[PDB]
């Protein structure tokens, strides 16, 4: 059915008919990332006598 | 594939592309018709016995 409708007719003669395309799906995220540090001290300016 | 070459895995991009029509119907059509005359030369060079 999805060949009778990708050649807009109801009768299909014989042969190869390239339908659709395929492509396996990603599943995920992974988003890696360089282990942080220069942590600033919002502290300061937060918590002063 | 001319879905993964022009979006390329992005999924808000095929609703675009759908908008300007059948290009990507067109160039399927035209390669297919490439290939299938690439056969065709080889048989008639060699097959003739
Ligand atoms: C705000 O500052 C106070 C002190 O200026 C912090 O209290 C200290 O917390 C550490 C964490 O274990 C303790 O070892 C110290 O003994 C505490 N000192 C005092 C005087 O209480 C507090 O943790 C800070 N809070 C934030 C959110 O920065």
């Amino acid at each position: 059915s999805e060949t009778k409708c990708t050649l807009k007719s109801f009768t299909v003669e014989k042969g190869i008919y390239q339908t659709s395309n395929f492509r396996v799906q990603p599943t995920e995220s992974i988003v890696r990332f360089p282990n942080i540090t220069n942590l600033c001290p919002f502290d300061e300016v937060f918590n002063a006598t | 594939d001319c879905t993964m070459y022009i979006c390329g895995d992005s999924t808000e991009c095929s609703n675009l592309l759908l908008q300007y029509g059948s290009f990507c119907t067109q160039l399927k059509r035209a390669l297919t018709g490439i290939a299938v005359e690439q056969d065709k030369n080889t048989q008639e060079v060699f097959a003739q016995v």
